[PDB]
DNA sequence: TGGAGTACAAGTGTGAGGAAAAGTAGTTGGCGGAAGTAAAGCAGT
């Protein structure tokens, strides 16, 4: 098992260097990583030695190896690199191995093809495990990039950039040695830490409480109802950019929240594009006569005027050129009524942030909890 | 997925050319209250060529060349295991029409036969043959001769002349 | 008439085709196949509002709970007066409460009373019969059914100057046999859980159980959905389950299985069409529209279109409409989960000829699942069609009439407390934020006004003198303590670190800080090449990754400058992992660490296989 | 390349072992040897 | 497993689950009590 | 919302109804002995129903001799309190031995209550999960009237390994309602009855999953909708393109010994041949007596059609329009 | 002023729940009487 989870491994990180632009030396830190991993494996005894693995894990020491390095690539940027098949996680068994695969039994053979993608916060605590089985405390910078985290957050719903250090002071003010949002370890047991220890889960809550007191309490007359009424309506809205169809595709996988059959709200182009993306899940994912036949009665591409050799000169535009229109939609700046459309701009962010950092309500109603009666508790 | 076997296929294979026979049946338990129609396989027949039931009826001197046949194909074979066997005609008596024969053979089947005698060879509608001889004997008496297993009987003629339809003795 | 029956069922389900043809050589499309053909049929919406008021399962004894026909009283019987349009709901605390006309669009009075009769039990069912074409009136009698009792209404006399509804009542029947009850109708005649009755309605309201029954008790369907309809007037009923349709004849004795639907199907919905031959079934994966027989109204079985969807809680409603050549038929196949319906279109004929045309769907509003759809008859090619609905978690009854041509309280009820004491001691954050911002646009405005100047310039070249000292001190001690077997921070200054806001003038300083370390012991990670994590696209160059960060906040800022020039120096002072040590650091550590492995995971552990 | 010719379909048809003797285009089992470049030698009488 | 429970079948035994009482005490949880059998005999043949 | 072609099995949906059938054996046999005195526990479930192998229900005719006299003797509920006693006391041993979800769902359904939870919405394997999503977009587009993306959807849903014969044949009128660059629709037809034509037995002991008769399959005593379907098509076809004689060999090859439709056919097969050889566009010697067998045809594959099962023709207006063939013929 | 306690929130013990590829089983289809001329010992009345 170990032989074709290494594999798996080399597979996905080769992926990362030769196309993502990862530098060389990312896989050099992954090693180490990997051969400590090893060595937990040594220390238990080979009679019923039971080593705990899991394509969570070919993530988890993924996360590990690129926050050593000190990336802003988090979670957000590894489930959405798996949904939508660009690194080999889903079905890895199926293509990579072809000789160990045989040999293989039913269960490791099973455990190696992620069916299943992480929810619930099952991503945070296998780097939970991570953690407590090698130090990754002590030994590397457990240090997140939270300023590289934020970035993203600002440029996902397009607010204004006065809300990066509006964020970053509530942080600052709400913090353990102000800076140093340290990554959590857990060698302890089978308990998940539901004090929200997670690095990247506090940066979340601080950021829901920050977007809700900046405009609930303005004074200033600053920022105008009629301002929400051109963003909770600007911010629900269907757009056909990588990120957004990308974004598509992770509500579609996992089916226990809501917004998940959000399918029958889709249009015309939008879907065609993820048709397009189709042909990017079957290359992963005597009797052939028959279906060679029936592949020639469908033909997988359209059956005249493919949009392969002369379509146009642009249709989908990218994600630096929608928020030229977003923000160029938001155009004016310069009480009962005004709290009610705050509750429709929040619960909109809120659920936009569930599906790209996979866990439930309940997992994010406690770490809001956790973090605003501990926060008020500076005062008093 | 079927398809369909041509004449030249089971000649490489040195196979039969076999029809598959279909047999549909009936099982009236109680004078049919209670009926149950079961086609049945029955194993596959040999088929003769350029029959009805060989796939080279309508068929051109083209498309015989395209099928792998002589483009003028007779037919009126079998193929059976590759070799290639046919019924041979055979010469029987006429039907339905009572030849009257004189047999040297007639006398040495019982005594006071004499050597005469009416045959008749009867065919069924279903092509399914049936001979009567009739037989004369040395004291006005004449019998119906017939074979029914494979032994043969001998049953005096107004015995079935009066079986036959309600009879006087005159007419 | 077609061809293609068989007798005992009848299809004509989704895009295989029908099965018939004539062969009719008439030059006027030779053949009567059971699809008609027409151009497409798309259904908008017209919005109106009308009126207002264990958790992974159902019940399945909830019928209805509100309920609309137009109606004819006594009043309209002897005057010549006709046509008054009601709506009867179950609605207030526990929903034990039971309660107009249409002006242009179904709209409530202008006197706005409900006659919220009063009743000491919740109501499971709301429902009129409506009354056969034969008898020559709408009746004006209403059954209603409790988890208690049973009680019969009866609207009596409204009015023109007060247009007041006053009804009558009957003594309502409690259980004396102690069973549920589950589906009434008219055509007191009830079905209990297994077992029916038939009931004598009486006139008298100033002041029962014939003594004729049934049961249909199937001791292995384990739901407890009944029902019952009368079967085209001749006192003949239907009484259902989700596993088989009973007929009986309560005049003879006489009883007959036709459905029976354990095997792949299971009945869900059975909606009585007024046109008392042609009556409607629905069940899973199945729309059956089977009739009445012609000579002896026993039960035809007509033409059935298949059902795609699958499920455990589908409803429909049946709406006629009348045309001059034909009757059509729109069928709304709904469920309590989702919001969507699903329509499908029949076309009865004079000679019992049933057609079918295609199908289609329409959305509803995004805030709950439909309970209770309920249509119009609209006191009676460009289709019309209205009704009104009733959600699930919502008590808005809406209208809609289909012409052919997101918050959550639980994000609501979170913040905002009722605490005065710490009515500000949140805003005292609010109100630092009020100073310290106003603290920051002026310590960055210092930088605005010094532009390529060399006071600044002596500032980053202190910059520039100061991190190799700092480095150089930690760059040796790593060799020092090198044997541990066993990070990259460049923040260590503490001057202010802020004092200088120039990129181009900046990026050549980290350059020559590359430039600086050409040797060994240190190495340097990428900035160009890296940051396209924020922009998922080519970035060639850090000092233009400001330029499309620049006109990204254009118009929403004030002055759009000095808050996006400090991002940027965020990032390249957050991406300032620059002081990893070189190769002698990971080739040493990757075999000691495989050296307190032993020979058994040595094959186990190597890369480079293809 | 060694190879073989299916008796239907005419398809050459290069047959390792472990295979079924069957055609890879359609499904003919009847299968028929080409000949190669060899040297035979005659009598021109 | 199955492998040795078609040993005893020549034998007779009607090799069976456990029971939540034989669950306790012989180290095996209780919900996972399906694939854990325990073969007894039935005494006149 | 709409149905998925997939085979999913998983344990606690293999256990809440082997859960279920075996409580309903026994909740059956307590009745079956109080009636009296007034081994997979699904398979010998169904050891007493015949699957109806035609239709989704077996429907029976009622103006016939299935007729019974009313039970008059209702169930109460002094009898349903004791006839479910001793079997939720003998059913009350495997209730622990089930998860604490199935242990709920069967004291819910044992009361009436029908689940809110759809066993194919938490199936949750990225490939199934996808399935899902392209079969709700497969019906909805065809809803649409939107061939051109529709297409997309089917030729990409046919190819995930997993899928069936359910979405397969059924909205196959997107070839025939394209038109624009069509495979005519009548060649995956074509494709349906080559390798599912099956003359198996129907078995109907073994419980079935993935697989439901009335539209999929093709045993013997049932010819499959695809495959009349198939025949009715190349029928329309036929006509349209006015080849006859090559469908009316096809059709000759298969005698269906058992049903009157493709009899029907087979005689309208005729019928359409002596409709347009009787026109003779005159202003006389073999075109005489040609159309004189297509019309001894019509009355005899008419007859024996007649001589099957159910299946309802106008065998009155069928004769009237040979008579009229014969007018032309005179 | 003091202690009651009742809550709140933290910490420790313990097996039940969702998953998939192989295998098994479960039931059918399907295959290998117009012949002569002559003697003899054996029967018959
Ligand atoms: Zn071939």
């Amino acid at each position: 098992f170990l032989k074709s989870f290494q594999f798996i491994l080399k597979r996905q990180i080769r992926w990362l260097i030769t196309e993502m632009r990862f530098p060389k030396e990312f896989e050099h830190v992954a090693k180490i990583i990997w051969l400590k991993i090893l060595k937990t494996i040594n220390d238990q005894p080979q009679e019923e030695l039971k080593l705990q693995l899991h394509m969570t894990s070919t993530i988890s020491i993924l996360y590990l190896a690129s926050t050593h390095l000190s990336l802003p690539v988090y979670t957000c940027d590894y489930i959405k690199w798996i949904c939508t098949a660009k690194m080999p996680y889903f079905q890895a068994s199926e293509i990579l191995p072809k000789s160990w695969r045989i040999q293989l039994p039913n269960y490791y053979v099973s455990i190696l093809e992620g069916s299943i993608s992480p929810f619930n916060g099952q991503l945070y605590n296998k780097i939970a495990l991570t953690c407590g089985m090698i130090h990754f405390k002590e030994f590397f910078n457990s240090e997140i990039s939270c300023q590289g985290l934020l970035l993203k957050l600002v440029m996902q719903c397009a607010l204004p950039p006065e809300f990066y250090f509006y964020t970053k002071q509530v942080i600052e003010f709400e913090e353990t040695d102000i800076r140093n949002l340290t990554l959590w370890e857990r060698t302890d047991e089978r308990h998940t830490g539901r004090v929200s220890n997670h690095a990247e889960l506090r940066v979340l809550s601080y950021f829901m409480l920050t977007i809700n007191w900046m405009l609930s309490f303005d004074r200033d007359r600053q920022y105008p109802l009629k301002w929400i009424l051109s963003l909770t309506e600007s911010l629900t809205q269907r757009t056909t950019t990588s990120e957004s169809i990308g974004r598509n595709i992770v509500k579609v996988v996992y089916p226990d929240k809501p917004t998940s059959s959000d399918y029958f709200q889709w249009s015309e182009e939008e879907t065609l594009e993820f048709l397009k993306w189709m042909e990017k899940q079957f290359l992963p994912t005597d009797q052939k006569i028959a279906r060679r036949k029936l592949y020639k009665i469908f033909p997988l591409d359209r059956e005249a005027n493919h949009d392969g050799e002369f379509n146009d000169s642009t249709h989908q535009l990218t994600f630096i050129e929608d928020l030229q229109e977003r923000y160029a939609k938001q155009t004016p700046f310069f009480p009962p009524a005004r709290k009610e459309a705050i509750g429709r701009l929040l619960t909109h962010i809120a659920s936009q942030l569930l599906v790209d950092f996979a866990i439930s309500k309940e997992q994010l109603k406690d770490c809001i909890s956790r973090i605003k009666n501990a926060c008020l508790h500076r005062m008093n | 997925v079927e398809r369909k076997v041509y004449p030249s296929e089971s000649r490489q294979r040195l196979t039969s050319y076999r029809g598959k026979l279909l047999l549909k049946l009936k099982w009236s338990v109680n004078n049919g209250e209670e009926n149950l129609f079961e086609v049945r396989d029955c194993g596959g027949l040999p088929v003769m060529l350029q029959s009805n039931r060989c796939h080279l009826n309508k068929m051109s001197p083209y498309e015989l060349v395209q099928h792998k046949e002589e483009s003028d194909e007779i037919g009126g074979y079998f193929i059976v295991n590759g070799i290639e066997k046919l019924i041979r005609m055979l010469i029987v008596q006429r039907r339905n029409h009572p030849m009257a024969i004189i047999r040297p053979s007639f006398a040495n089947r019982g005594a006071s036969y004499s050597h005469y005698g009416i045959q008749i060879r009867s065919v069924r509608p279903d092509q399914t043959s049936q001979t009567n001889v009739l037989h004369y004997l040395n004291d006005g008496q004449v019998t119906f001769r017939f074979s029914w297993r494979k032994n043969e009987y001998l049953v005096p003629v107004v015995m079935i002349l009066k079986a036959l339809c309600h009879t006087s003795d005159r007419e | 008439l077609g061809v293609g029956v068989q007798g005992a069922s009848l299809y004509c389900p989704q895009e295989n085709y029908t099965t018939k043809k004539q062969e009719k050589p008439q030059w006027l499309r030779p053949v009567d196949d059971t699809l008609a053909e027409d151009a497409l049929d798309l259904h908008i919406v017209v919005k109106s509002l009308l009126c207002d008021t264990d958790a992974f399962f159902w019940d399945p004894t909830v019928a209805n709970r509100l309920d609309s026909q137009y109606i004819q009283t006594a009043s309209d019987l002897r005057n010549y007066r006709d046509g008054t349009e009601i709506i009867a709901y179950a609605s207030g605390k526990t929903g034990s409460v039971l309660n107009l006309t249409r002006q242009n669009t179904l709209h409530l009075n202008r006197h706005n009373n409900v006659t919220s009769i009063e009743l000491h039990s919740p109501i499971k069912s709301i429902k009129i019969p409506g009354a056969s074409e034969s008898i020559g009136r709408r009746s004006n009698l209403v059954g209603i059914i409790t988890e208690n009792s049973f009680q019969i209404f009866r609207i009596e006399s409204v009015h023109s100057r007060s247009c007041d509804v006053m009804v009558s009542s009957s003594e309502p029947l409690y259980f004396v046999e102690i069973d549920d009850l589950q589906v009434v109708d008219f055509a007191a005649i009830i079905d209990i859980k297994g077992n029916w009755s038939i009931g004598r309605i009486p006139k008298n309201f100033n002041n029962l159980i014939d003594n004729l029954h049934g049961t249909i008790f199937d001791p292995e369907e384990l739901s407890s959905w009944k029902r019952i309809e009368w079967f085209s007037h001749f006192q003949k009923i239907l009484v259902f389950d989700r596993s088989k349709m009973i007929e009986i004849d309560f005049m003879n004795n006489w009883q007959t299985e036709v459905v029976q639907a354990k095997a792949w199907s299971n009945i869900r919905d059975y909606k009585r069409i007024d046109d008392k031959n042609g009556i409607l079934l629905t069940s899973r994966e199945i729309i059956i529209v089977g009739a009445s027989e012609s000579n002896d109204p026993v039960r035809r079985i007509s033409w059935k279109h298949d059902l795609d969807p699958d499920d455990t809680t589908l409803r429909i409603t049946v709406q006629k409409v009348k045309k001059p050549d034909h009757i059509l038929l729109v069928a709304f196949v709904y469920s309590m989960r989702h919001k969507r319906i699903y329509m499908h279109v029949f076309s009865h004929r004079k000679a019992n000829l049933f057609q079918s045309l295609g199908c289609s769907t329409v959305l509803e509003i995004p805030g709950g699942t439909p309970t209770g759809i309920e249509t119009i008859l609209t006191l009676d090619f460009e289709l019309v069609v209205d009704f009104l609905v009733k959600l699930r978690n919502s008590s808005e009854v809406y209208y809609y009439a289909l012409s052919n041509t997101v918050d959550h309280p639980e994000w609501a009820s979170l913040f905002n407390n009722a605490d005065e004491r710490e009515k500000e001691s949140i805003g005292a954050l609010v109100s630092q934020i009020k100073l310290k911002e106003r603290e920051r646009i002026s310590r960055v405005q210092n930088l605005i006004e010094h532009e390529n100047s060399h006071d600044e310039d002596k500032y980053l070249q202190d910059l520039g003198y100061r991190l190799s000292i700092a480095t150089n001190e930690l760059l040796e001690s790593w060799q020092k303590t090198k044997d541990e077997s066993i990070h990259s921070k460049l923040k260590n200054l503490l001057e202010n670190s802020d004092s200088f806001a120039s990129i181009p003038e900046f990026s050549s300083l980290l350059d020559q800080f590359f430039q600086y370390y050409q040797d060994q012991d240190v190495t340097f990670i990428g900035f160009e090449k890296l940051l396209h994590l924020f922009l998922h696209e080519d970035v060639p160059g850090l000092d233009i990754f400001y330029n499309k960060l620049l006109q990204c906040w254009v118009l929403v800022s004030p002055q759009a400058e000095l808050l996006t020039k400090e991002i940027v120096k965020d990032i390249i002072w957050s991406l300032a992992r620059l002081e990893k040590p070189s190769l002698f650091e990971p080739i040493q550590n990757e075999i000691s660490r495989s050296l307190s492995g032993p020979y058994q995971d040595i094959i186990s552990s190597w890369d480079m296989d293809d | 390349t060694l190879k073989y010719i299916c008796a239907e379909c005419s398809s050459k048809l290069s047959l390792s072992r472990t295979d079924a003797v069957r055609c890879k285009d359609c499904g003919h089992r009847i299968l028929l040897k080409a000949r190669t470049k060899r040297l035979v030698q005659f009598e021109a009488r | 497993p199955s492998k040795v429970v078609s040993l005893f079948r020549v034998l007779g035994a009607i090799v069976k689950g456990a029971t939540v009482a034989q669950a306790e005490a012989f180290g095996i949880p209780k919900s996972t009590a399906a694939s854990y059998k325990i073969a007894t005999m039935k005494v006149p043949f | 919302m709409f149905e998925v072609p997939i085979t999913l099995t998983n344990r606690k949906f293999a256990q809440r109804r082997k859960l279920k059938y075996q409580y309903i054996n026994y909740i059956s046999r307590r009745f079956d002995r109080i009636s009296k005195k007034s081994s997979d526990e699904e398979r010998k479930f169904w050891k007493k129903y015949e699957k109806p192998e035609k239709s989704f229900e077996i429907w029976r005719t009622v103006s016939s001799q299935n007729k019974q006299p009313i039970n008059k003797q209702k169930m109460t509920y002094h009898n349903f309190k004791k006839i479910e006693k001793i079997p939720l006391r003998k059913m009350e041993i495997p209730l622990l031995h089930c998860t604490k979800e199935n242990k709920l769902y069967f004291q819910s359904i044992s009361r009436g209550l029908e689940p809110l939870k759809t066993s194919t919405s938490e199936v949750r394997n990225y490939r199934t999960r996808h399935i899902v999503t392209l079969t709700d977009l497969l019906h909805l587009n065809v809803s649409r009237h939107n061939w051109s993306l529709a297409y997309k959807i089917f030729a990409t849903l046919i190819r995930i390994p997993g899928v069936q014969i359910k979405s397969l044949w059924g909205i196959g009128v997107e070839i025939l309602d394209n038109l624009s660059n069509s495979s005519s629709g009548l060649d995956f037809l074509q494709w349906m009855c080559q390798i599912y034509s099956s003359k198996s037995r129907f078995v109907q002991n073994i419980n079935y999953r993935s697989i439901v008769p009335p539209f999929q399959t093709g045993s013997r005593t049932h010819t499959a909708k695809f495959a009349i379907t198939y025949l009715w098509s190349s029928l329309i076809n036929c006509q349209k393109s006015m080849l006859i004689d090559k469908i009316s060999e096809w059709v000759l090859t298969p005698p269906f010994m058992e049903d009157a439709e493709v009899w029907f056919i087979y005689a309208s097969c005729h019928l359409l041949k002596a409709d347009t050889l009787s026109r003779q566009f005159v202003n006389r010697d073999i075109k005489i007596n040609q159309v004189i067998k297509h019309i001894h045809y019509v009355r005899t594959f008419l007859k024996i059609c007649l001589d099957k099962g159910g299946f309802a023709v106008p065998s009155r207006l069928i004769e009237n329009q040979l008579k009229s063939f014969e007018s032309r013929l005179y």
